[PDB]
């Protein structure tokens, strides 16, 4: 080897991690600036810069605040920003960028998905293009309320008009149409490619189509329209056209630079060193809060597959969107020139009078504006948006309709009572729902009327009894978790609408380490009784069962109560034995069928409340 | 409001005003385009006086060929239905071929009987010129000539509107001899004028030439009543489109329009007619109907065939599943019930990953380069503190951009805080004492894996396994959900968060949020993170490119749906630019994409002899999926020892074999015997104050 | 591609050009169009396209018909870089088809 | 002004900052170029300690290579002299084949003898770094090595500026055996 160069103290970053396993101030002090420097006066960090005790840090809508070397932060959900970037990337909820070219027209945002009551569904169509060409365009059609609104060729098309036109508006502001369909919808459209969508926190958890599930969590975001996610975004948005005759995306291989520069050099890097431009300085603030590398992505893709000829808009209209992701992190970035994607207002100076020159451009303005349209201020997602501002001395105000400034007055225009029997005290209850084909659907349902009756009898809430639902069919779907704070109206209305599975094969053992492991994983209620229905209507095959005893003796230790509720002939009365001989209040239930559930259903939440103590 | 042109029958042709005629053509003639400026062409083609196909031209940058037998090219290269491209959408509306031009104000139809159709919208009215007429109310003047003048023979209209290719030119065509009358067969054209249904459209469309047209194509006929069918199928059509849809027409009359197999024919069938995997979008659907073809009443479309609403199936991955059948997703399961799928919900376990020049993968699937040098908390259970992992990364190339892990240290507090190091070779130290393995001591094992590299488990909930040359794969059970922490991220199955840091606050930048997690002050804060190191060394560029795109071959398109190809192709990449020997990390590339396959459960046989075969040692034979649960000898020794391991690639003795520690392939016969930790030879016998044993067969 | 540089570039026979059209011959002009746009396939500026286009309308021009042909969605220019100023803004600069070239400063 | 940078001789080499040394290559090595960011790559070519052509690439869109026996390929592909393309020129300037930059800022020649020769300019003046080292007029700093060390053996130094490709990989070069 031929080398030719040359307990642990603790600093204020590492003072949580462990020791460098490669080899003093006092107890209570940290080394920090070259000296010893005592504890709860370590700074913070972030974005690589310390910030003292005390001191805060905006972080969208949410706020954080230095104490003890940790960021306390507040925990509002902040508007979320579905966006097209591009001709073919879409960028959820979530955050999830990806690619997906397509002829057809999709869904871009719909509520009217799973059991939620739909009120909006918004589609979007690709026009001129599928891979990105200079001739193309999009349309968004907006079917809010029964309504329709139609975005095209850079105007707005009311189709049909909404139940309440007050919650509906329309503002024109600099390059982009505003849009605000209610409370807590809203769409900005740069009327050429880039559609976003905002949504209020209201819509968590309900909304879904290519902008994926808002819900802060990226990796499901592909879920199929089927329910099912996928790997491969083509897929998924295969699975979301609205027309089903309409053709497919093909998955195309994935070379490392689209068609037009896999076979073109100078070209490829051409199209590089220009993208870059979200490297250089007037972006190199906002790369510290935004990460360029996805729409340097965007871009690269778009200006190979466009190759345009007079106007330069893939790539002016890429470069937008970030400066926009950008302005909408408070980082107002200055990157039009008169050489590199230049725009000019002066159409709407010059006019019969002669020049007249209120209108400039201006890098963001504020998006709302006051206007002989609009005389009162309105609330609207955007603070700040790129366009041509009208510019005009104090107490006089735009008119859109002149596109002019004008005087003000020139403007042209719980429930005990549910049944006899309440269980008011400290239970967590677990359902475990056999989803083999040995069940029917209709016998699934009568079995889910079982459920939802017996959580009408039980106080449901985080106090006093909480319940859980889960279905195995080979693996353990859960619909319902115990720390899940929604209403008890909602939850029984979540059990009332389980699905039906129907697998050949339910393994009863998984469903035991399921519950175990994962449902039990930390007894946070050690004072309440702990409780699962092992209901069950099917065998599992030997090799399976191996470890059946194994999970419930562990169940057991932790002292979670097992009550198995076989039901029918193909019920595996060995297993429902087997956890009857661990303890003697894991008493069985042994069922003619489902429908006998209408009849046991009295003694066995007097026994599940017999089981449980009060507060 | 939109025209429509027909060329219907064995040689009969509709003009977009009403002008109707025979031409039994024997080229390619003009159907409809712009008259004076064309920007598209639609060509009726010809042979032996019969339709062959019906074909579009955008203005000589693109043609499509829709054939009668359902055949479709874009220029020579034949394609499949559906199809959509440059605004051209190609789909089997109602069981008759559609090609629709939206964009370019017109769609053209073929029915299952070689009909052509095509509606031109109102924006080239009196602008249009071809076999289909102007359009222009007038229709007296529908026969205008290519070059501008009126004839009152259809065929030198016809004959003027040809068109010649390089392959075909055309010959003058000229009216066919024929016989011409059957009283019989002539009542069935009658049926035009005394029929009640047909009776409705008289006010909007004038029977007599249709009567005309259907007597004289009986004359031509060479068969029974059906002869007449083509006459009333286009009055039929020509009453829907100026409004009157004359339901009852296929009862009362003989006739019955050609429909594919199962489906039946229907007046003012809805074009958004519904298959399976269909969104229950209803709303959308502001098109009037048209005839055509529809599945039996309560059946349902899938793929072009009729299917009951219970028995069609769910789609993934392109592939379509019955009802009833499961998918697997590691550990969770999908069944199929009605169109979707019913899926498990369950946490399955966590895998980070460091496989090469500083490539990560984050516990929730986050993929990640970092290339800091310093000792840096890889994976450590923050909130029971059960174990403590951390890598020393040190730069392992000239280059600035290569830097690998050369050691791996894991703490285990619970055995007494004992301190693992996984070393560069694959060596294992213990509290520094260095080990002989396999090693086994309360919870702890550590072994060898058929690969050579070291396997680590603690308990069933921690599990590792280290190559020695820089690969560290970490498997923890979903016991350890959520309360992880390090460079691995919280393993919450939420890719958003893994840029965590101590702080609480989640960094943009993979530089800052690595350099929270190093462990030694005086170590280097990573400035910037320089992807592509191809620009340092330009020459490596192009087998960079032409080596790693071997993961998009179809050598691995078996794998594309199960694991996403570009994080690895990108580190694929970026390894063979940066590293030492670029064949070596291009090997190891393809073994991390192959492994996530394997992981998946798709095994790809990518090795070859260009690349990346293992040459095992001695003897041994390398196999793409063998058991190691009884290659060594030690197996022998302890066979109560439960095994239950899946099978892997690697080097393993012949099946009559065992392994010694020499790595020797013996029989059974000659294995040593491993008592209390000591090695005995075969046939060896001892005996002691207690025991009496003796060493045969390896036990 | 090819047909699309063909149909932007038949700008140079535009309602806009159609009266330079008589005075002058747009066709070499159209030929430098179409191998200059095919060569370059720019970027982020359209500077190849536009320059052609504003060529044609420079001989145009001296042939006495000036020609408005910059619109916002085609080869803009902006001239409001030098209006902006340290006292804020003054709109003294604006962009013409054509000016007087040799003024007097 | 402008730096100069040689290599000449069997297996000697001289610094644009005066450093002098010998090196007897086996692999190609970087001669001089943009040292954090890599806009263009001089690299030499040696072969059993000899060199055998003076190549250029201008950020792997394109790659030149001049051979001391007049020969130029574009990538793989033979082309003749004089050559023009993408900036670079190359020349029988003087009866020796010259490799002209301007826009990049360098100027390369091989002389009938197979000496390279490599002029920079000031742009480069302590931006750079490769066999021709730094450029710095201090010349003891010259031996930084690709790691960003300073090193007292030439070797090393060399060594640490090889590229490898995928048809050739590079050994680690060592003096040779001599009679002094
Ligand atoms: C964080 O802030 C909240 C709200 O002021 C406060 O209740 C809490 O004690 C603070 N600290 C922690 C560790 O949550
Ligand atoms: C752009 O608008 C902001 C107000 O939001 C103003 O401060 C700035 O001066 C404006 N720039 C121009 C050029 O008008
Ligand atoms: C039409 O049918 C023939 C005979 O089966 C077949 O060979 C051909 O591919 C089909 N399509 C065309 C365009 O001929
Ligand atoms: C149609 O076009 C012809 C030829 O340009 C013209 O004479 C006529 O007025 C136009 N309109 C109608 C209704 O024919
Ligand atoms: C090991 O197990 C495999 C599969 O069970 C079997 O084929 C083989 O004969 C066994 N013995 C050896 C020495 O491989
Ligand atoms: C351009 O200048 C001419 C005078 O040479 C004037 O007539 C014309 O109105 C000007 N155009 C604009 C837009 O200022
Ligand atoms: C150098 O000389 C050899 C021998 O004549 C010749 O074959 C070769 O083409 C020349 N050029 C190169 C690059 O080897
Ligand atoms: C050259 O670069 C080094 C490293 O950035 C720097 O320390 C030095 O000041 C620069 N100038 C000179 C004259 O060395
Ligand atoms: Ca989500
Ligand atoms: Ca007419
Ligand atoms: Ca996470
Ligand atoms: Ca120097």
């Amino acid at each position: 080897m031929h080398c030719t160069m040359s307990e642990c103290a603790k600093t204020c970053q590492n003072y949580d991690l462990e020791c460098m396993s490669m080899g003093l101030c006092p107890p209570g002090m940290v080394r920090h600036e070259n000296r010893c420097v005592a504890l709860e006066r370590c700074p913070c960090f972030h974005q690589g810069k310390e910030y003292a005790p005390g001191e805060t840090v905006k972080i969208g809508c949410n706020t954080c605040v230095c104490r003890d070397r940790k960021w306390n932060c507040t925990d509002h959900v902040c508007d979320a920003t579905c966006s097209t970037i591009g001709m073919a990337h879409y960028l959820t909820f979530d955050g999830l960028k990806y690619l997906f070219p397509g002829e057809c027209q999709y869904v871009l945002v719909q509520d009217y998905c799973g059991s939620n009551p739909g009120t909006f569904r918004i589609l979007v169509g690709n026009k001129g293009c599928s891979h990105p060409s200079v001739k193309c365009k999009k349309r968004v059609t907006i079917l809010v309320e029964g309504g329709e609104i139609e975005l095209f060729d850079g105007e707005v098309n009311v189709k049909r008009p909404m139940k309440d036109e007050t919650h509906f508006e329309v503002v024109e502001s600099g390059r982009y149409i505003i849009l605000l369909l209610g409370k807590a919808l809203s769409v900005v459209w740069d009327r050429h490619l880039s559609i976003s969508v905002v949504l209020k926190q209201t819509y968590q958890e309900k909304v879904c189509g290519l902008c994926g599930n808002f819900d802060g969590i990226q990796n499901n975001d592909l879920t199929s329209s089927n329910l099912q996610v996928e790997e491969d975004p083509v897929d998924f948005g295969n699975s979301w056209k609205v027309s089903s005759q309409c053709a497919d995306t093909r998955k195309v291989p994935l070379d490392s630079s689209p068609a037009t520069c896999h076979n073109n050099i100078m070209k490829q890097t051409m199209v590089d060193s220009s993208c870059r431009i979200l490297t250089s300085d007037v972006f190199q603030d906002c790369n510290k809060l935004v990460d360029p590398e996805p729409y340097l992505d965007v871009c690269i893709y778009d200006t190979c597959s466009c190759e345009s000829i007079g106007d330069c808009a893939c790539f002016c209209d890429t470069i937008a969107a970030y400066a926009h992701v950008c302005a909408q992190h408070g980082k107002v970035v200055t990157w039009r020139t008169a050489t590199l994607c230049p725009q000019s207002c002066e159409e709407r100076n010059l006019r019969e009078n002669g020049y007249e020159c209120e209108w400039r451009y201006n890098s963001c303005a504020p998006a709302c504006q006051v206007t002989c349209q609009h005389p009162e201020p309105l609330a609207c997602p955007v603070q700040c948006v790129e366009g041509c501002h009208a510019h005009c001395p104090p107490g006089k105000i735009l008119d859109e309709l002149l596109q002019t400034c004008v005087d003000p007055e020139d403007c042209p225009v719980s429930e005990p009572p549910l049944h006899d029997f309440y269980c008011s005290r400290l239970l967590d209850l677990v359902f475990l729902l056999d989803g083999s084909s040995r069940l029917s659907e209709a016998e699934f349902e009568v079995l889910k009327a079982f459920v939802v009756d017996m959580m009408e009898r039980l106080r449901i809430s985080q106090k006093w009894v909480r319940v859980a639902v889960v279905e195995y069919h080979d693996g353990s779907h859960a619909y319902i978790g115990l720390k899940d704070r929604k209403r008890p109206s909602e939850l029984r209305r979540i059990a009332s609408q389980v699905k039906y599975a129907g697998s050949q094969v339910a393994s009863t053992s998984e469903v035991l380490k399921y519950t175990l492991f994962q449902i039990f994983s930390k007894i946070d209620r050690p004072e309440a009784s702990r409780i699962a229905l092992l209901l069950m209507a099917s065998q599992e095959p030997q090799r399976m069962s191996r470890n059946f005893v194994r999970y419930v003796q562990g169940l057991k230790k932790k002292k979670v109560i097992v009550i198995p509720v076989g039901i029918g002939p193909h019920a595996n009365l060995k297993q429902i034995r087997l956890i009857e001989k661990q303890a003697p209040e894991n008493k069985a239930f042994v069922l003619s069928s489902v429908d006998e559930l209408e009849q046991q259903r009295d003694e066995i939440v007097s026994y599940l409340c017999d089981l449980a103590p009060e507060a | 409001s939109t025209a429509r042109c027909s060329l219907f029958g064995s040689d009969f042709v509709n003009t977009f005003d009403g002008s109707m005629y025979s031409f039994a053509g024997y080229c390619s003639y003009l159907l409809a385009g712009g008259c004076q400026k064309r920007s598209f062409s639609i060509i009726g083609d010809f042979q032996n006086g019969k339709r062959v196909s019906l074909s579009v031209y955008l203005g000589e940058f693109f043609d499509i060929h829709l054939f009668v037998n359902g055949t479709v090219t874009q220029g020579d290269q034949r394609v499949s239905m559906p199809y959509a491209s440059k605004g051209l959408y190609l789909e089997t509306e109602a069981g008759y071929y559609k090609l629709s031009g939206e964009a370019y104000g017109f769609v053209a139809r073929i029915d299952g009987s070689g009909n052509f159709q095509v509606l031109l919208s109102d924006r080239y009215f009196n602008k249009t010129c071809g076999l289909c007429g102007n359009f222009n109310i007038f229709a007296e003047d529908d026969f205008m000539t290519q070059e501008g003048t009126l004839t009152s023979d259809p065929y030198d209209f016809a004959n003027s509107w040809a068109l010649s290719s390089g392959e075909q030119w055309c010959e003058r065509a000229s009216p066919p001899s024929s016989s011409c009358m059957q009283k019989g067969l002539w009542e069935q054209c009658q049926l035009l004028k005394s029929t009640s249904v047909f009776a409705r459209c008289h006010p909007l469309v004038d029977p007599e030439p249709f009567v005309a047209l259907c007597e004289k194509t009986l004359c031509e006929c060479a068969g029974g009543l059906e002869c007449a069918c083509p006459a009333l199928l286009e009055y039929a059509r020509t009453c829907a489109q100026e409004g009157m849809v004359l339901y009852g027409w296929t009862d009362h009359s003989a006739c019955s329009p050609v429909c594919p197999a199962g489906m039946e024919y229907r007046q003012c069938v809805s074009p958004c007619a519904r298959t399976c995997q269909s969104l229950h979008i209803n709303e959308m659907c502001q098109e009037r109907c048209v005839d055509g073809c529809s599945c039996p009443e309560g059946q349902l479309l899938d793929e072009g065939l009729c299917v009951e609403s219970t028995e069609c199936p769910c789609v993934h991955s392109g592939k379509r599943y019955p009802p009833g059948t499961s998918l697997s997703r590691d550990c969770n399961t999908c069944i199929c019930r009605n169109s979707q799928w019913i899926c498990s919900n369950e946490e399955c376990p966590g895998e980070c990953l460091v496989t090469g020049q500083s490539h990560f993968k984050s516990f929730d699937n986050r993929y990640f380069t970092f290339s800091g040098i310093c000792q840096y908390l890889l994976a450590r259970d923050c909130q029971d503190h059960s174990f403590s992992i951390v890598i020393e990364t040190v730069q392992c190339a000239d280059d600035r951009d290569a830097v690998c892990t050369r050691s791996v240290t894991v703490r285990l507090p619970g055995l007494h805080n004992s301190l693992v190091k996984l070393k560069h070779g694959a060596g294992v130290a213990m509290d520094g004492q260095d080990v002989q393995l396999p090693l086994l001591k309360g919870d702890l094992r550590i072994q060898h894996t058929v690969t050579a590299s070291v396997r680590l488990s603690y308990g069933e909930d921690l599990q590792m396994d280290w190559d020695g040359r820089g690969r560290l794969l970490v498997k923890l059970s979903p016991v350890y959900a959520g309360k992880t922490c390090g460079l691995c991220g919280n393993y919450n199955g939420n890719q958003g968060d893994d840029f965590l840091t101590p702080s609480g606050l989640a960094e943009p930048r993979v530089e800052d949020f690595g350099n929270a997690w190093k462990l030694h002050g005086d170590c280097q804060d990573l400035q910037k993170q320089h992807s592509d190191p191809c620009a340092l060394n330009p020459r490596m560029t192009r087998f960079s490119e032409e080596a790693c795109a071997v993961l998009t071959s179809p050598t691995f398109e078996a794998c594309h749906r199960a694991v996403s190809p570009l994080p690895y192709l990108r580190n694929c990449r970026y390894d063979v630019c940066s590293c030492s020997d670029g064949r070596e990390c291009l090997c190891g590339a393809l073994a991390s994409y192959a492994a996530a396959c394997a992981g998946r459960g798709v095994r790809v046989a990518w090795r070859e002899p260009g690349r990346c075969e293992l040459n095992c040692p001695k003897g041994q034979v390398y196999l793409q999926c063998g058991t190691p649960c009884n290659l060594t000898c030690r197996s022998l020794s302890y066979p109560d020892e439960e095994c239950n391991e899946a099978c892997l690639e690697g080097c393993f003795c012949p099946p009559g074999l065992y392994m010694d520690e020499r790595g020797d392939c013996v029989p059974k016969a000659q294995c040593p015997c491993y008592y209390d930790g000591e090695i005995f030879q075969p046939e060896d016998i001892f005996s002691d104050h207690h025991t009496m044993c003796y060493c045969e067969d390896g036990f």
